[PDB]
RNA sequence: GCUAAACCUAGCCCCAAACCCACUCCACCUUACUACCAGACAACCUUAGCCAAACCAUUUACCCAAAUAAAGUAUAGGCGAUAGAAAUUGAAACCUGGCGCAAUAGAUAUAGUACCGCAAGGGAAAGAUGAAAAAUUAUAACCAAGCAUAAUAUAGCAAGGACUAACCCCUAUACCUUCUGCAUAAUGAAUUAACUAGAAAUAACUUUGCAAGGAGAGCCAAAGCUAAGACCCCCGAAACCAGACGAGCUACCUAAGAACAGCUAAAAGAGCACACCCGUCUAUGUAGCAAAAUAGUGGGAAGAUUUAUAGGUAGAGGCGACAAACCUA
RNA sequence: CUCCGCAUAAGCCUGCGUCAGAUUAAAAUGAACUGACAAUUAACAGCCCAAUAUCUACAAUCAACCAACAAGUCAUUAUUACCCUCACUGUCAACCCAACACAGGCAUGCUCAUAAGGAAAGGUUAAAAAAAGUAAAAGGAACUCGGCAAAUCUUACCCCG
RNA sequence: CUCUUACUUUUAACCAGUGAAAUUGACCUGCCCGUGAAGAGGCGGGCAUAACACAGCAAGACGAGAAGACCCUAUGGAGCUUU
């Protein structure tokens, strides 16, 4: 391609654009109405026992009548605590091997340069 | 976009280059290279700027910095410690000979003050205005950030403007009147679009 | 590795921050009690300490409770504290016969009963038992705000407590609206567990249930940053105006 | 046999599930009687597309430009620099209530409103 | 093969650095301090296994009861199984009896 | 049995570097003669005329 | 567009409109022979044709008598050196006929003659490299690979 | 001289400390990752068994909220195997370290990926220049088996004694295991490299300390007491139980479909005979074309027939025109 | 030669199209392997339907004679509500299930011998043994457990069911 | 079958290309008689004996293959039946 730096920055600008744009309609939202998100949520508990965030649908009638929607299951049962503890644990076992492995690396670095004591 | 192994080793030649591909391609796992932590605020060598040798093949010698690694803490100086390599080969011809550098540690050179020709030391500071700047420790001298050509290639200096290059003066004219309405309600009101059906409320779940 | 806490303090390190935080404090007290319920399917040493006979010493005796299995049936009713006993057995009362499974349920009937401070009648299934412990407190009204949660044993009697103890705090004039006199005697006779309608409207409910309710009474539209800001210009405005 | 751990899509199961699944696209109708398709004008996106004509703007901008440093939009900043004047003019004139706060340009609400703000009812 | 064609890099030690210089001390903190401090409480390591000595089955009974409540699932279900294989060979397998 | 020789070389030119790089090759001598010179025919026969 | 909710409709509701448009498609040349009125377009998968007509005749000013639109598969054949397949995106390609008889044919957008530099174009490196490969000459049979050097 | 050989990093292990815990937009419980329509199904319930008791049938340790001590004491128990308290006593506590591994090790991990399996699930292998590769006609060589340089000459566990001399002469029944006893024609082993197997109480002995006292509360003591040293392997069944996954094969069933020429007789669980279904006998094949096939010959072929599709019955079971059939070779 | 072939369903998912190649098949033109580029365009097919009440005894078989049992696959009305219309998806191939570029398994329509689709022989020699076939003097089951196999186109009887 | 024979194809063998498997203590791997864990290429006494490929054969190597399914043992299992 001849100047393919063209596509990039028409691409930069069509987002900083963007950028501007949805500040200032996000700077109008929150004073009229106070609100963080354009698009209605909660928090909730998944069957599988973790927190998400749940962005609400439009629909035509209330949730109550859905059909679909309620077979549609936001808690979960006592089967699912030992799975999070297990869960839980498997990520605590990586964040150790991380913060024990740059710990090392620190050490082996002194043995190098041993005028980093300071 | 950037992809780069997890211990990628950075060499003289730029990253996703032909010549880097074929020297690390994704499968290749080396020993990883250590290099000394530096801080991005206490690194004083740029591009531009005159250093002397202290150890190697031509020692003693000045030269500018023209190239920059910083994730090796590579300093490369045009025309000293240059070995000489045959360049357009061909199965034929047996090619050019040219002298080609090769990096220098940040430790294996040392920067000269530019009132006295000889290697020095330099410790940040600052200056009335409060701009950051680098001073010798011994007969302390400003040292000034040298010019270096922007990596692109464009020198402000020598700009024509062309057929979709919007002026300076359409550019930085301020058109915003600050209000409440969006773009979507200033839009129509502008086009002359008019809408007088309603929007019928929605459950949201 | 290993836990900073232990594994069963996890539940108690929940109520320390969130929304659980945020509850009632004689609510979390009532949580974190573990009162000893009333024997029912056993009988008591009664002392502390009984001589062996075999040696004639002065062993020290403790009682342990036997578990019991509460159906979910239970939670609409009266058992009185009484459950199905999930255990073994001997066949004929010899230890060297085989060892078999044994389960033992409680007879229940259809009762009908009227409180007077709800002025209504409902018919719960009840135990034997339920039934004699309502005559030894005078009426179930007495039975279902002398006996505490943990012999109780169910939820509906736990939501009828709550429903009594909201009428002697908010003095509900609703019961006999067209017999004051009378109304007056009643809450005259249960005067002593009146409690405050704050405290009186978290009886019985669950963790589950609170939460809900605590969210309820958090639940509210952000207010407009729009309100916020004319406030800080008024009132900026104002402090300017006496410095000039 | 079966690939597992490729991506789903129409183009694999039989006839009836060849034609239920989709690509993405929003629908622009419904299925009548008949399997005739209604298609819906107001379903259907208009593009509002402006007049292009003596528009100074260009896709490039030219290099000789300050180095303005970015100050990104916040609510504070909108609202002193069109909220602020006409409070601070009608405080100094003496007539400023809160009911009013309307006429300043404060919507109370979003109902009866083509463009809402929250659930917004528009594309961008 | 097997064997490796070059020397390794040669292995410095420094004799005299702190952890070597100061081994040893305050070792007998119990005799010339009026016994106020045990030499056991200078061990680190381990809480169960500070001024204590066993054999396996005599460590893995100790940490179960002293840390097990804040062992991870997966650890904590391996050590039983190690206490069952453990009692078993020290209690019926063997030359002697 | 799916292992296979690791051979995949490409041929590339030497010519130049990559593009767009600021640093740039530096040569010390020149390639050819900036003005050729042609000794006069008859300059052998001056070696033994050295005056 | 796309990666967007839409607002929903009911009956007696407004008309929806994009203002801001984030569909990019892009003129291809076709593959094998088509018609001359027939123009073709890679487009964005959650693009319909309608759309397609109603964003050519707005923003470009093009009348279409026709639009027609197929989903082409992407090749998961390739493998890369841990044996994991390499997924070629699946793209949908649109086929727009011309209204009022307008003939379209893709141009040549790299001309050899363009392409060729009249400008004398002197690269430092290259020039090094010609003149002195040009310069040097092959060993002559008759000297026998004598380096040729030594002028004694 | 080839094939190869060689390397030191990647990271990992055990502790300590600290509780832990998200985000661009869009999509995702229906056939998940599918913009958009009338619903109301809902969670809880003693683990068992292997094993030990040299069978087995009551019984047989499994963190449960403070280290030590009381104490393996009271007590329980086919009073057997074995199990087993409490009262009471009452200690210490500074994350950033290692007489831990270094590519068959250490996490399975370059990755829960490739690959295998309908599914639950199972589950790898490997890398190595240099300051610079914008120095790649580069980083020397020397080392396993296997080959090549370089086939072989009567006769024999292949060698030993020797000899001027390789062989010729003389002497000599491989090794391990297992057995009363093996050259045994009894077991295992093509070979190279790496990996691959003895863990501890009681008492006693030996060497120090102190000594009718010893020991840094507990305990022992009619020379004892304290401390140390030094003794108890590896691989392998058929099985048993719990909880998940399976009827795309097959067995039977349900729903709604499809196929069956021609001739005879025209009535057919009728006959001849294609398609189709089955698999009688023979040969071939036997690490094959095939983990049940090929060729020919045969049985049935309008019926209790064959067959596509979706669904149902699940292991203390199902299904069965009972062959102890079949329920993913 | 024609064991077929073309198409649909199902399944598979770019898997002999172009350019290039150091890769590859017995084969250093070809290519199903690698890299890049291109490609299947709806009318066929899939994706359907406002409510309430109400209606629906008389098979099929050329459906007419006729004869049956195992007794069968097809239907409405009343009132109310309802003027915008052609979107979305499948469309390639020498292809699926059998670890294989496997002599196996695989539903339907048409073709019923082809207008479609294919090649048993790498070259030579022409020993044994072995495999698959053809012909055979005279005799004709003397073979063998047995007329197995082959040839030929045949009688009678018994046991069991 | 007496009683086999001839020809063709496949296989076959030779040339070229590609290129498996079980197996393998080491081997410089003969015969007779005798001996012996009772059936010897290997021990004793005799006889024989330059080295070497290819094609055939199946008497032996108690030939290869599957830790005998018959039999017995195990205080080893399971299925079925039962006064
Ligand atoms: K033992
Ligand atoms: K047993
Ligand atoms: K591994
Ligand atoms: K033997
Ligand atoms: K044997
Ligand atoms: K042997
Ligand atoms: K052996
Ligand atoms: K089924
Ligand atoms: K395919
Ligand atoms: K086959
Ligand atoms: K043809
Ligand atoms: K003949
Ligand atoms: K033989
Ligand atoms: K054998
Ligand atoms: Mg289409
Ligand atoms: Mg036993
Ligand atoms: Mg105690
Ligand atoms: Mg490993
Ligand atoms: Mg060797
Ligand atoms: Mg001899
Ligand atoms: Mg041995
Ligand atoms: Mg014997
Ligand atoms: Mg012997
Ligand atoms: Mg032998
Ligand atoms: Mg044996
Ligand atoms: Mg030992
Ligand atoms: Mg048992
Ligand atoms: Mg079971
Ligand atoms: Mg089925
Ligand atoms: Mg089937
Ligand atoms: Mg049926
Ligand atoms: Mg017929
Ligand atoms: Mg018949
Ligand atoms: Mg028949
Ligand atoms: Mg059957
Ligand atoms: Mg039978
Ligand atoms: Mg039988
Ligand atoms: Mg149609
Ligand atoms: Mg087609
Ligand atoms: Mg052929
Ligand atoms: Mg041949
Ligand atoms: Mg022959
Ligand atoms: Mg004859
Ligand atoms: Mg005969
Ligand atoms: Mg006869
Ligand atoms: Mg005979
Ligand atoms: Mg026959
Ligand atoms: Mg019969
Ligand atoms: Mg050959
Ligand atoms: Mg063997
Ligand atoms: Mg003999
Ligand atoms: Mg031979
Ligand atoms: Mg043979
Ligand atoms: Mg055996
Ligand atoms: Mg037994
Ligand atoms: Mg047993």
């Amino acid at each position: 391609m001849p100047s393919p730096e063209r596509l990039d920055k028409v691409v930069d600008s069509m987002d900083a654009l963007d950028k501007v744009v949805q500040e200032r309609e996000d700077a109008l939202r929150l004073l009229q109405t106070g609100q963080e998100r354009a698009r209605p949520g909660a928090w909730r508990r998944d069957i599988f026992g973790r927190i998400i965030w749940h962005k609400f649908k439009q629909w035509v009638i209330p949730w109550h009548l859905n059909k679909r929607y309620n077979r549609k299951r936001f808690f979960a049962l006592p089967y699912v605590d030992h799975f999070l503890r297990l869960e839980r644990e498997k990520r605590a076992r990586i964040k150790a091997r991380k913060e024990n492995l740059e710990r090392k690396k620190a050490k082996i670095l002194l043995k190098k340069f041993p005028h980093l004591a300071e | 976009k950037v992809t780069l192994p997890p211990h990628y080793r950075y060499g003289m030649s730029p990253p996703g280059s032909v010549a880097d591909k074929r020297k690390n391609p994704p499968w290749i796992r080396r020993r990883p290279v250590v290099v000394e932590p530096i801080s991005d605020e206490d690194w004083y060598l740029f591009c531009g700027d005159t250093v002397e040798i202290l150890e190697g093949k031509d020692a003693g010698k000045q030269g500018k910095v023209v190239q920059v690694i910083r994730q090796r803490n590579w300093v490369v100086v045009g025309g000293l410690n240059t070995h000489y390599r045959y360049i357009g080969k061909t199965m034929d011809y047996r090619g050019t000979m040219i002298p080609s550098e090769a990096p220098l540690l940040h430790r294996q050179v040392k920067l000269v003050d530019p009132m006295d020709r000889k290697p020095t030391e330099i410790e940040w500071r600052f200056t009335e205005a409060g701009e950051r700047v680098r001073v010798s420790t011994r007969s302390g001298r400003i040292i000034p950030k040298p010019e270096f050509p922007r990596a692109d290639g464009i020198v402000p200096e020598t700009w024509i403007d062309g057929p979709k290059d919007t002026s300076v003066e359409d550019a930085l004219e301020r058109t915003y009147v600050p209000c409440l309405k969006t773009l979507q309600e200033e839009v129509m009101e502008a086009m002359g679009i008019k809408e007088t059906r309603k929007y019928k409320k929605v459950y949201w779940y | 590795p290993l836990h900073k806490y232990p594994v069963w303090l996890w539940k108690r390190l929940q109520l320390r921050e969130g929304i659980c935080s945020r509850l009632p404090g004689h609510y979390l007290r009532s949580l974190e009690e573990e009162r000893t319920p009333t024997p029912v399917h056993y009988r008591p040493h009664g002392a502390k300490f009984k001589i062996n006979p075999k040696n004639g010493q002065r062993e020290r005796v403790e009682d342990v409770p036997i578990p019991i299995y509460f159906p979910p049936e239970s939670q609409r009713g009266l058992w009185g504290g009484e459950g199905w006993i999930l255990g073994q057995i001997y066949a004929n009362n010899d230890k060297l016969s085989k060892r078999l499974k044994k389960v033992w349920k409680p007879q229940l009937f259809e009762r009908e009963f009227y409180s007077e401070i709800l002025d209504k009648k409902f018919t719960v299934t009840v135990t034997m038992r339920t039934l004699d412990l309502i005559d030894e407190a005078y009426g179930l009204d007495f039975y279902i705000l002398k006996t505490p949660k943990e012999d109780l044993c169910s939820k509906f009697g736990m939501d009828l407590k709550r429903g009594m103890l909201l009428r002697l705090a908010r003095q509900d004039p609703q019961l006999h609206p067209e017999d004051p006199e009378r109304r007056a005697a009643i809450y005259d006779k249960y005067k002593e567990f009146a409690i405050p309608e704050e405290e009186a409207e978290w009886v019985g409910l669950t963790l589950e249930e609170a939460i809900e309710k605590q969210r309820l009474l958090e639940e509210k539209d952000p207010v407009p940053l729009f309100k916020i800001y004319v406030a800080e210009l008024i009132q900026q405005l104002q402090q300017q105006a006496l410095s000039e | 046999g079966a690939d597992r751990m490729s991506k789903w899509t129409s183009k694999r199961g039989p006839r009836s599930f060849r034609g239920r699944k989709g690509r993405g696209a929003k629908g622009i109708g419904f299925l009548t009687s008949g399997w005739r398709f209604v298609q819906i004008k107001e379903m259907v996106p208009e593009f509002v597309v402006p007049d292009l004509t003596g528009f100074k703007l260009k896709p490039y901008v030219s290099y000789l430009a300050p180095e303005s440093e970015e100050t990104p939009l916040t609510a504070a900043q909108l609202f002193s620099e069109a909220v602020a004047p006409a409070i601070e003019k009608d405080f100094k004139d003496g007539t400023f209530d809160p009911d009013n706060l309307e006429k300043y340009g404060f919507e109370p609400t979003q109902e009866g409103k083509l463009f809402q703000l929250y659930p917004r009812n528009f594309l961008r | 093969i097997g064997i490796r064609l070059t020397l390794p890099p040669p292995k410095v030690v420094d004799r005299w650095n702190e952890k070597r210089a100061m081994f040893g001390v305050y070792d007998n903190i119990g005799i010339l301090g009026n016994f106020e401090k045990h030499p056991k409480e200078l061990i680190r390591g381990p809480i169960w296994l500070r001024g204590w000595k066993g054999n396996e089955l005599q460590r893995c009974i100790r940490k179960r009861k002293m840390v097990g409540s804040r062992m991870f699932a997966d650890d904590l279900h391996n050590l039983n199984k190690r206490i069952r294989y453990l009692y078993k060979h020290f209690n019926r397998h063997g030359k002697f009896r | 049995t799916e292992k296979e020789f690791m051979q995949h070389a490409r041929k590339a030119g030497l010519v130049i570097p990559p593009e767009k790089s600021d640093r740039s090759i530096h040569l010390a001598c020149t390639a050819g003669i900036f003005d050729a010179y042609v000794p006069p025919e008859g300059d052998a026969r001056i070696s033994s005329l050295s005056k | 567009a796309r990666n967007v909710v839409y607002p929903l409709y009911r009956l007696g509701g407004p008309q929806l409109r994009v203002f801001r448009t984030n569909f990019f498609i892009q003129l291809v040349r076709p593959g094998v022979a088509q018609p001359e009125d027939t123009v073709q377009f890679r487009i964005p998968m959650e693009m319909t044709r309608v759309d397609l007509r109603n964003y050519l005749e707005g923003i470009y000013n093009v009348p279409v008598a026709a639009v027609r639109t197929r989903v082409q598969h992407g090749s998961n054949k390739r493998r890369d050196h841990r044996n994991v397949r390499i997924k070629k995106p699946d793209y949908k390609v649109a086929y727009v006929q011309l209204a009022h008889g307008q003939t379209f044919t893709f141009p040549d957008l790299f001309p050899e003659k363009d392409e060729s530099p009249e400008g004398s174009a002197a690269d430092d490196l290259y020039s090094m490299l010609e003149e002195e490969r040009q310069q040097r000459q092959s060993s002559d049979p008759r000297r026998g690979g004598v380096p040729s050097w030594f002028g004694l």
